[PDB]
């Protein structure tokens, strides 16, 4: 299930070489995410968007989530 | 009814993802990246998206 | 020929009745039945679970690089 | 086991070829032939033994019966001389040619359960079956065997008859070429006798060349290619370039004054008449079936010629099975072993109940 | 080549069965798969 997800991402992002070095990389808290993301932000500042942000991060709790917050801080 | 219920609930889960996403900047490749976060690392294949990234260019 | 070969792989796998027996099975399996990218999927569960032993299997592939023995070959791991 | 051994049986132009269903091989080959005087009638080998005495008849000449007196009289010697069974008491697997005319089927069927009273029939088109025997569902067969000739797409187990294509040249004109060539070369066959020798010597020395002119050549200018055959009273002959002139005749049919197309080229026809999907299927699956593809080399040979006729962007294969000159009775042998296949013989209830008529929807 | 083949086919799990089973790859590959798995059961 994993293995066909990444095939798919791969896919999706562009091969066999491609989906092979992602493979090889492959088998190679949520609070302080949040106040690392409000950092970014004012680097990046701006202090309008680090409010709705926090309001968004609630919203989801509302309606695992260290992980996916983790990727998006990452792309920046 | 149940089964509606939870579609429900992920829709607007991946609606309030998307909004995120914009902030800190498609939905497809967002829908994807949520399923392999949720089975487990997070460094690592944010490391991989950018190397293909890089590979497009 | 074909029909020969087919012969000596039921005789492997197993008198002269029980292979005629087995020859139907196989004739009988044979009518109701009637690449690389797969080896790296399964490259990837074993990285998993090790890592030196998918490294060997990816270096054996890219050297036999038959397809279809290959795939043959997955499908019955 | 429970069921009695059904039978299997190869109706042929030149022989047929009869037997047990389960088993490798037909326990019994004879001559399509019926005698009497010019014992009341002669069947087989011994009308052919004592055909001096008798008046032959080959009621199954082209691979299609035209006088089901004598067939029914082969089918007699087929049951009770050769494999000295009861049709009453076993199933029985007949094979047709391709482009079988529909009243024959029903004549058949009709004959089988109204006068040899066969617990339960089933009628198979021979190519079909040979491709069977190769493991196969889809592909074009090449039979060719004594009286006639067929190039037969099949796909997914049926036989495609738009495309069907008959060629009436088969071993039988390739004995009498070899006949007529070697009397050339000085020596004389021309006697129903001398018939017979020049099919051994055809069947055993003959050989498809990979290319006509450049073996011309070697044979004009060397013996490399010569062998020696010894007739019954001592006297040693030579063949030469007769070896592989006499195959030829199968790609370049004028050598025998006809003007059909060559099996390489009526191969190809055939499959052009196919839908365009499918005939990438039947470039990569051409079987070779029949006495007459014996030949040593015909396999290269096919290879060579289809690939210069097809796109360039084609992958051609052709199959020639070792066991092929039997493939259609072995085809028949795996079918009415199958599991799968036994719901699908035509019971005498059936027949009973629907007539000769429901070989069209039972056989298909 | 042949011996190859073989190394690779322990990984994934007899060399006489991978000749034989080549061989007819020579002479689609699911069906034979599925062959082999009917005989291994009917040999059990
Ligand atoms: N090894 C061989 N090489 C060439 N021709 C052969 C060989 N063996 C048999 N034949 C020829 O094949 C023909 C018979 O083949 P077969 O498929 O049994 O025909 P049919 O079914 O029409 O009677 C005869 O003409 C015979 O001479």
């Amino acid at each position: 299930s994993p293995n066909v997800l990444l095939q798919n991402l791969c896919c999706r992002i562009l091969v066999a070489q491609q989906f092979q070095y992602a493979v090889r990389v492959i088998g190679s808290d949520e609070f302080l995410v949040a106040e690392k993301i409000k950092k970014e932000l004012i680097r990046q500042r701006r202090e309008a968007d680090a409010a709705l942000f926090s309001e968004l991060h609630r919203k989801l709790h509302s309606q695992n989530k260290w992980s996916i917050l983790y990727l998006l801080l990452s792309l920046s | 009814a149940a089964a509606a219920a939870n579609l429900n609930a992920v829709r607007e889960t991946m609606d309030v993802l998307l909004e995120i996403s914009r902030i800190l900047n498609d939905m497809e490749t967002l829908s994807i990246c949520v399923r392999l976060c949720e089975q487990g690392n997070p460094e690592a294949l944010s490391s991989v998206i950018k190397e293909l990234r890089k590979a497009t260019e | 020929s074909i029909t020969q070969l087919f012969d000596d792989l039921c005789e492997a796998l197993l008198r002269k009745r029980a292979k005629r027996s087995l020859k139907k099975v196989a004739y009988n399996a044979l009518f109701t039945n009637l690449a690389r990218n797969k080896i790296l999927m399964l490259s990837f569960d074993l990285r998993v679970g090790l890592g030196p032993k998918a490294d060997r299997l990816e270096e054996l592939v890219e050297e036999l690089e038959v397809g279809s023995v290959l795939d043959l070959l997955v499908q019955l791991a | 086991d429970e069921e009695v051994a059904a039978l299997v049986v190869d109706n042929g132009s030149g022989m047929c070829k009869a037997g047990f269903a389960g088993d490798d091989a037909p326990r019994a080959v004879f001559p399509s032939i019926v005698g009497r005087p010019r014992k009341d009638s002669y069947v087989g080998d011994e009308a052919q033994s004592k055909r001096g005495i008798l008046t032959l008849k080959y009621p199954i000449e082209h691979g299609i019966v035209t006088n089901w007196d004598d067939m029914e009289k082969i089918w007699h010697h087929t049951f009770y001389n050769e494999l000295r069974v009861a049709p009453e008491e076993h199933p029985v697997l007949l094979t047709e040619a391709p482009l079988n005319p529909k009243a024959n089927r029903e004549k058949m069927t009709q004959i089988m359960f109204e006068t040899f009273n066969t617990p339960a029939m089933y009628v198979a088109i021979q190519a079909v079956l040979s491709l069977y025997a190769s493991g196969r569902t889809t592909g074009i067969v090449l039979d060719s065997g004594d009286g006639v000739s067929h190039t037969v797409p099949i796909y997914e187990g049926y036989a495609l008859p738009h495309a069907i294509l008959r060629l009436d040249l088969a071993g039988r004109d390739l004995t009498d070429y070899l006949m007529k060539i070697l009397t050339e070369r000085g020596y004389s066959f021309t006697t129903t006798e001398e018939r017979e020798i020049v099919r051994d010597i055809k069947e055993k020395l003959c050989y498809v060349a990979l290319d006509f002119e450049q073996e011309m050549a070697t044979a004009a200018s060397s013996s490399s290619l010569e062998k020696s055959y010894e007739l019954k009273d001592g006297q040693v002959i030579t063949i030469g370039n007769e070896r592989f002139r006499c195959p030829e005749a199968l790609f370049q049919p004028s050598f025998l004054g006809m003007e059909a197309c060559g099996i390489h080229e009526t191969t190809y026809n055939s499959i052009m008449k196919c839908d365009v999907d499918i005939r990438k299927d039947l470039y990569a699956n051409t079987v070779l079936s029949g006495g007459t593809t014996m030949y040593p080399g015909i396999a290269d040979r096919m290879q060579k010629e289809i690939t210069a006729l097809a796109p360039s962007t084609m992958k051609i294969k052709i199959i020639a099975p070792p066991e092929r000159k039997y493939s259609v009775w072995i085809g028949g042998s795996i079918l009415a072993s199958l599991s799968t296949f036994q719901q699908m013989w035509i019971s005498k209830q059936e027949y009973d109940e629907s007539g000769p008529s429901i070989v069209h929807r039972k056989c298909f």
